[PDB]
């Protein structure tokens, strides 16, 4: 069956910028369709038959092409344009979709608001100890995390979870949770949490001591 | 026009289930209906289609009885049976209304979707742990709180702060699976003046296991 | 040429009141007649089913009273034609077309009883023949009668009331008012000279006979098929092909009906005794086939909705077509009373679905329904054999009521007319008039 | 007898060259009509865009309503008067004459004049149809390709002139069969036999219809849904409705005719006073297209609203009277644009009016005014232009209520009969007669 | 086609009740619907009609709001709401679908009816008592049994035997009223060589209280 | 509102009789209809537009007349025609129905089948006591019931109930029910039910004994 691969898998652009993704087909195709899927909601029909805007789409959008190469475009981007855009053929059966292009709001860099938390008294009254460490509100999404127990590196038992771009400021967040047994946790004192971002050469250390 | 599909949930490997898409706001006949599933953090895949008189039902290149699409115009609803299930079938399933322009067909309107989870892991309620800052915390402009929802199955949970009235400054991070259980944390950032003086609570609902929990964030005395 | 036209343009659409009132009385009579005729054919087909019930056990004995019932009804039909009015055999449309060119007589005193009671026999026996033939011809004669009875003068009054009767004849046969009119102003009219056929008068005729049809046949349609799917633009080319296929086939059919007329003229050699007996043999075969495989025999209106729905298999379709081509020839070509109009719809429907089916699996991306191609191809054989597309398209449109398929219907229809022309085919109705007129300059 | 046998076997034989050229005409007519229709909308759009920018000051907005249409009307009337006077009014009378060879087809001139001329009069929201423009343009397009490709004969001349005119009507109403039927009901020399190849007209209509459907699919010109059926004991009421249209049909004809005359005095044949009077009417239409939109415009927007029975009886009577006036003022004053369309919008309004009275008169009949609306829609076309078969089919193709065929015919015919018996004449042939007699005067 | 009206029963004088009538088996649009009532042991009186788009609603010589007729095309349902109910309004209420021959309209397909009883009394579920014969009974070819239904209000009830699979040889006698309470009994007759050697059960159903009672006829101990 | 009055309100003929009932209107009407309502059943559109039969109506039926007079006619009545037939017009709105013509069937004699039933032990745990006596399938309709507690005649509140005429066998059936209290019943021993019918000079009796 016909394969559709979209060009910029992920991309960023400032509001009011010429935004342009591609949809290249394995074989020859005619009249493709574009879908706008925002985070946590239905996909919506955006562009159909190579170029026709749907009953409600703002005119800043547009698309064209032919044969084996098709593209979607935004003359003057907006905030309300951040989403994944999925192309889709049906000129041949069975119909196939693209992998999607994720459009993201580009912005001014931001340094994280690091916060480290000690295992709750209740979790300990259960034998476990989770040291949460929040990395909130930063740009770009590239950040590294390093834990130091008693001023010594720890790579085992960490779980990181990035959010998708923020709906109010378009800054990423992240959470690093280090998980230990109470016994293990209790034979140590110092617990550090290092964030290696773009905005600084020296990492934002945030830690606490059991004393 | 509304598309509204149910029937999702947790199923055991080598099991089977029957999702249902009930339609409202248009002549449910005249229209072709279709199922499209989306694997987590992955592309959209076409399952199949069915005409109004149900006299043609087409599926994707996918072995024999796996999918059985049917519809009941009398009830205005579309069905999909998935059979001998595996982990691959774990996805978000949307039903869709089909239409054309020149005659090159598109997926017109979609329902919200249902999430089918296929794993032999057992349903487990979450443990909620309040995250108050330590006794060494030098207060800044704002203050960050949070609560940990560790050890549950399956997705989802819903974490709202002060029954949603504290809408701003929240970060409910994606959950991660480890050894057949899920874990997520949620952070609410409120001003230095706002806490501990005013009371901050997180409300965690995991209805998969009938869990409704409110956990209050009190400072480490 | 200038001052005469100003006098003409202001004196346009001026039809004498007398003609119009007499056009109204024509329609009424045509309708009632066609109604009565249609009520006769059903009643006779009924007794025929009543006999098979009486002898439902003995397998070969039932097959006998199937044959001999139709045989005796066909023989009674063929006889009435041969003995009293030879002009009213076959369709009757070619005879009326000639009557408009003044190159044929309209023996009303003769044809009415011969065609009416004659048709009742051949149609009643379940032969593969239409009602139009009978009703169109009878329609013309009815119009001629009232011209004579009320001794009206002129070319206008003579051509007009002959035409309006013919139209009210087709209308009452198909519950299709517009089709009747369009038939007259597409074929029927002298295509070589200007005629004084009052088009407004044709109307009143068609109305009255349609009302007359609707009085006695309300609440039940001739063809019910429901609203089929739409036709997307990128699909239209498939109807063009379907048309081309009808286009090459159209005249091939015409040669067969023409040749079969001749090939069956030898079997009886113009002899009344051998003709009637051959006639009952075909008739009998139809009544026999109206049991062992009813799709092969009969008028064909029964299998139209069944085919459009896609209820036959591809195998069963091919069979039905082949067997119907045969049965349609044997009945019409053998000069039995009854038009070839209706079986030509039944034929095009069957071919339309055949083409639809192959298209459906060839092009899943098109989301086809063979029923759309069945309706496109329904009046296509009428458009490539009779060569009256505008009449065929509207006739279908009036009976199936799927206006949304107008484009495909035209595209196929035209596609048929073009290839039917370029492969040297001729309007089957005009080709028969020419044959009978040339046979008259041969015996004289 | 012997010549007829040679005739019959040589029947429906159309030269391949004609047929290929018929196809190329249609395409051009369609595209043209499409582009034309996209123009009128575009211009009506800027007109709405101006009212937006001046939405506060009440009399100030009423001015930019008037002056917007005025300037567009004046641009229209001028293009006609200065460059092609033959392409004023409808244009169908002109093409009918062209088929009798009693009129020339100045295609080099009319196309630009009628096109850009229409865009102005229609774009200003004047009470005029698109047919006029598209039918006439359609004929000229067909004449153009005859001339450009230098084709020989009466057949080739009459045929390509006709198929263009049909493809013109089709593309104006998304109505393929109506276009054809119009040619073979009026349009043809009703006093001599013509070599108009009917098969060739088809190909033209097909191509321009496809052309229309490529650019305007999924949206119908008139949507009205499936109305109720019509019981036999009800038919007589459609006969009466027809007779009412039958007495009125010719009375309307007189008024359009007389109003042409009474407006010829206002400007006395003078281009300067004509154009200025033209903008005054145009301006009034764009003014009315806001203070009461139903009185102005083409009328396609108020058809579904009337059929549904959404107007009150008062509101109907008013709309009729007002539209009678506005229809004359626009067409009679020789502005480019047919009277076909407003005569649909006129008949629908009268149809509903009759329907409503009927409904309360006969509760036992279980009526719906909408059925009488659809019967009466093409009734004025059947009593004034006197082409019922085209009117009946045109409605049928646009409203899609085939079940109402019998009422539609009975009304239609009832119109044509009484419009005949009260000495009325085919308004299209009456104007050709007018222009031809003014030529030998 | 099938019209199945419901929601009738007991109302206090001067009150109001909303009758439904649920269509199925035909395009419910296209059709004017109607309501006709029949008071007990009497004739038929038309209440009102309603065209499909609700733009024409006509009633019988009544008061300015006496009846109120509407319809929900999406549910296929027809409605009748009666205002301030006197005793003439105690009837069986039929919904009828309307159609015509030559054009003079008729009542095409009639419903089964709902019964409306305007009375002061209270809704009482019936009592059902099995009636086998007196121990020593001359049980010939045919044994006759029945069951007694009493102490119910209002009307009606339905009695079937063995879920209605037993039909021939049944008489259900019209209810009789005594001190604001109704009473009836049904009498099945079967082969003696078919009982007690086989289960014979009466199925009493009182819709007003929404109560079924299934009483198996035990041979007297 | 045209007032339609129907010929016989109740009529009785024997199968094989030609039967004609009538519908007469206060004013003038045209194309009236007829409805069949069989016992305990919803009406069924029988005849319409004066003389057209509904689908599945046996040909024995026929309608006719004009103006004020209209008739329904069963040529050779059959016993399965026991219904009440209503005429209805709508040539003048509002529509109006007739009063009915209850067609009753005359048939040969049929002696009643008497069945006696003692109060159930459920009803005895309720304090009431009802002795039920069915008399099923008899013709003609006229029947006399009789109650003898311990020989002595009883009439202190018996309740009688008859069915409508049956649609297939044209017979009647009756139920008679004696009502007492628990102790009232239990202070007697022998109950009898006496049936007096045309078929037998000597009354048919069914009796039961506690002893």
């Amino acid at each position: 069956d016909i394969v559709l691969t979209q060009s910029p898998a992920i991309m960023s652009a400032a509001p009011g910028d010429k935004v342009t993704m591609t949809c290249s087909a394995s074989s020859s195709v005619s009249y493709i369709h574009w879908y706008q899927q925002k985070s946590g909601t239905s996909p919506k029909r955006w562009i159909y038959d190579t170029s026709k805007l749907t009953s409600g789409v703002p005119v800043r959008f547009s698309g064209s092409g032919s044969g084996t190469s098709y593209s979607l475009t935004i003359n003057t981007m907006e905030a309300e344009d951040a989403a994944t855009y999925y192309c889709q053929q049906w000129s041949s059966h069975p119909q196939t979709f693209g992998g999607g292009t994720k459009l993201e709001i580009l912005r001014a860099d931001a340094a994280p608001t690091v916060s480290i938390f000690p295992p709750s008294s209740e979790q300990l009254t259960s034998g476990g100890a989770s040291v949460v460490c929040f990395l909130n509100n930063f740009y770009p999404k590239d950040i590294n995390v390093k834990w130091k127990i008693d001023g010594s590196e720890r790579q085992n038992g960490v779980l990181n979870s990035w959010t998708d771009q923020d709906s109010k400021d378009s800054t990423y967040s992240m959470s690093s949770t280090l998980t230990l047994t109470k016994d293990e946790y209790e034979r140590h004192n110092s617990y550090t949490c290092e964030a290696t971002h773009k905005t600084s050469t020296s990492p934002i250390v945030k830690s606490f001591n059991r004393a | 026009v509304r598309l509204l599909e149910s029937g999702g949930g947790l199923v055991q490997p080598g099991g089977s289930l029957k999702l249902s898409c009930a339609a409202s706001g248009f002549d449910y006949s005249r229209y072709w209906m279709s199922w499209v599933r989306q694997a987590p953090g992955k592309g959209l895949k076409w399952i199949g289609e069915i005409n109004p008189v149900s006299s043609t039902i087409n599926y994707t290149p996918s072995l024999k009885d796996k999918f059985i699409i049917s519809r009941d115009n009398a009830k205005d609803t579309l069905y999909l049976q998935i059979s001998k299930v595996r982990s691959e079938d774990t996805a978000l399933y949307y039903c869709a209304r089909l239409y054309y322009g020149y005659g090159y067909w598109y997926f017109d309107v979609w329902g919200a979707g249902t999430t089918v989870t296929v794993s032999s892991a057992k349903t487990t309620p979450p443990s909620v742990y309040p995250l108050a800052p330590g006794s060494a915390a030098a207060a800044a402009s704002m203050v960050t709180l949070g609560c940990l929802v560790k050890g549950y199955f399956p997705e989802p949970v819903t974490v709202t702060w002060n029954s949603g009235s504290l809408a701003a400054g929240v970060h409910t991070f994606p959950a991660v699976l480890q050894a057949a259980l899920y874990t997520l944390s949620s952070s609410v950032t409120v001003p230095s003046s706002s806490w501990p003086s005013e009371t901050v609570t997180c409300n965690v609902a995991h209805p998969a296991s009938s869990t409704k929990v409110d956990k209050k964030i009190v400072p480490r005395a | 040429r200038r001052r005469q036209l100003i006098r003409q343009l202001l004196e346009r659409d001026k039809t004498p009141l007398a003609i119009l009132f007499m056009a109204a009385v024509v329609g009424t009579l045509v309708g009632l007649a066609a109604v009565a005729f249609d009520k006769g054919v059903a009643w006779l087909q009924n007794q025929r089913m009543g006999a098979l019930v009486h002898t439902a056990d003995n397998y070969p004995l039932l097959l006998t009273v199937a044959f001999l019932c139709s045989a005796v009804l066909a023989m009674f039909g063929y006889f009435l034609v041969r003995k009293y009015a030879p002009e009213a055999g076959g369709s009757g449309i070619p005879e009326i077309e000639g009557a408009l060119e003044d190159q044929r007589p309209v023996r009303w005193w003769r044809v009415l009883p011969v065609k009416f009671f004659g048709g009742l026999g051949t149609l009643g026996g379940g032969m593969v023949l239409g009602r139009e033939g009978p009703t169109v011809q009878i329609g013309g004669n009815i119009g001629r009668m009232v011209l004579d009875i009320f001794r009206l003068k002129g070319d206008e009054a003579r051509h007009t009331l002959l035409a309006t009767g013919a139209a009210a004849g087709l209308a009452a046969a198909f519950n299709a008012p517009l089709a009747g009119i369009l038939f007259i102003i597409e074929q029927m009219r002298p295509q070589f000279r200007y005629t004084l056929i009052s088009i407004k008068a044709v109307f009143i005729g068609v109305i009255m006979s349609t009302i007359m049809y609707r009085i006695f046949n309300h609440e039940v349609a001739l063809i019910d098929v429901g609203k089929l799917s739409d036709a997307p633009l990128n699909t239209l080319w498939l109807y063009l092909i379907l048309g081309i296929i009808f286009g090459i086939f159209g005249p091939i059919f015409n040669k067969w009906v023409l040749g079969m007329q001749d090939l069956l003229h030898r079997v009886h050699g113009g002899n009344i005794t051998k003709w009637v007996l051959m006639g009952g043999a075909i008739g009998g075969l139809c009544g026999l086939l109206g049991f062992v495989a009813p799709a092969t025999s009969g008028g064909g209106f029964n299998l139209i909705p069944i085919a459009t729905a896609g209820n036959f298999s591809m195998g069963m379709l091919v069979f039905i077509f082949v067997a119907r081509v045969i049965t349609t020839l044997l009945c019409f070509s053998s000069g039995a009373p009854g038009g070839i109009f209706a079986p030509m719809l039944a034929l095009g429907t069957v071919l339309g679905t055949a083409f639809g089916m192959v298209a459906v699996e060839l092009f899943p991306q098109y989301h086809l329904e063979a029923g759309t191609f069945a309706i496109a191809g329904m009046g296509a054989l009428l458009a490539a054999s009779i060569r009256a597309p505008l009449t065929g398209i509207i006739l279908v449109l009036e009976m199936t009521d799927n206006y949304q398929l107008i484009l495909p219907m035209i595209i196929t229809g035209l596609g048929a007319t073009l290839l039917a022309q370029f492969t040297g085919g001729k309007p089957l109705y005009s080709a028969i008039l020419a044959r009978t007129l040339a046979k008259q300059e041969a015996e004289q």
